[PDB]
């Protein structure tokens, strides 16, 4: 018979690495849009399909390719960790989102486009071009099993 | 009637119009954030009915 | 009959409601381009502080226009002192507020005075700057809250 387990790994500072803060506005990074929490499609009160990072236009839908790409989805509702937010919305209803575009220092292997796929280089240039940095210097993590 | 309503003015002069019948008490909203033609009516004393948290 | 009466209302501050302070160059949100002050007589000039500014120091009309917003010392709200002092058709350098700035999108016009839309608004977002309309407002007499 299996046993219930859950796990947890990742959190918000792994997506977003680095940040400039202006003295005289701390909001100026970020931007807020509004998403379909859940697909008007899904069954009554089923479980969201957004995920931090997914790349999303200005006008909020997730984009598909470069043309689509203004910003990354960085809401706390969608962090690794966290789970509230189940039927509490109805299907095809909308809910401001928080996006970061300007001055950050980026994850680039974290964001993904709307069906999974890695981030292309076409998105990467229409990133960057908003004053963003992408880097994938990242050193990673042996945990155990492999003398490091 | 101890108060006279068609002499004296209700509430004296003060703003809201304390008036009293049938022991059910009036008052008068003068902040405007109830409608212009609602009126709301619920008891007193019942415990826990209203709450706030900071978070 | 008609009493002499003046009256003040804004500030500088309430257009630029933000700024991220640069080390370093401590200009480095600002550029000077050269504008006609005067039209082409003497009166007041009509660049009211918050006017859409081309690269080339033309008002913008347009959004296609807009490259940053005026923002100078010598069209704030309640100075004035440059009745005669120039000539019309003369030429004054004027300061621009163009990066790492967050605005009052209320306070932004054309050049003739509408509101910015949403054109306008984007290709100036798109330089670095913050453009919002979460503004609180105020109330001042009557209005009972």
């Amino acid at each position: 018979a299996k046993a219930h387990v859950a796990t947890l790994e990742g959190n918000y500072s792994d997506i977003v690495l680095g940040r400039v803060v202006a003295f005289g506005d701390t909001g100026w990074n970020f931007k807020e849009v509004d998403m379909t929490f859940i697909a008007d499609d899904a069954d009554a009160d089923s479980k969201t399909t957004l995920f931090a990072g997914v790349l999303v236009g200005e006008d909020g839908t997730p984009a598909t390719a470069a043309a689509g790409v203004f910003g990354v989805l960085v809401d706390r509702k969608v962090l690794p960790g966290v789970d509230h937010y189940i039927g509490v919305f109805e299907p095809g209803e909308k809910v401001p989102m928080v996006l970061a575009v300007r001055g950050l220092t980026l994850n680039q292997l974290k964001l993904k486009y709307a069906d999974g796929t890695a981030i292309d280089a076409a998105g990467i240039q229409a990133l960057e071009a908003q004053g963003n940095q992408v880097t994938d210097k990242i050193v990673g993590t042996q945990f155990i099993g492999s003398v490091l | 009637s101890t108060q006279e309503i068609l002499r004296r003015r209700l509430g004296g002069n003060a703003n809201n119009r304390i008036f009293e019948h049938k022991n059910i008490l009036f008052i008068e909203d003068i902040s405007g954030n109830i409608p212009a033609g609602e009126a709301y009516i619920f008891p007193r004393g019942i415990s826990r009915m209203f709450e706030i948290y900071y978070a």
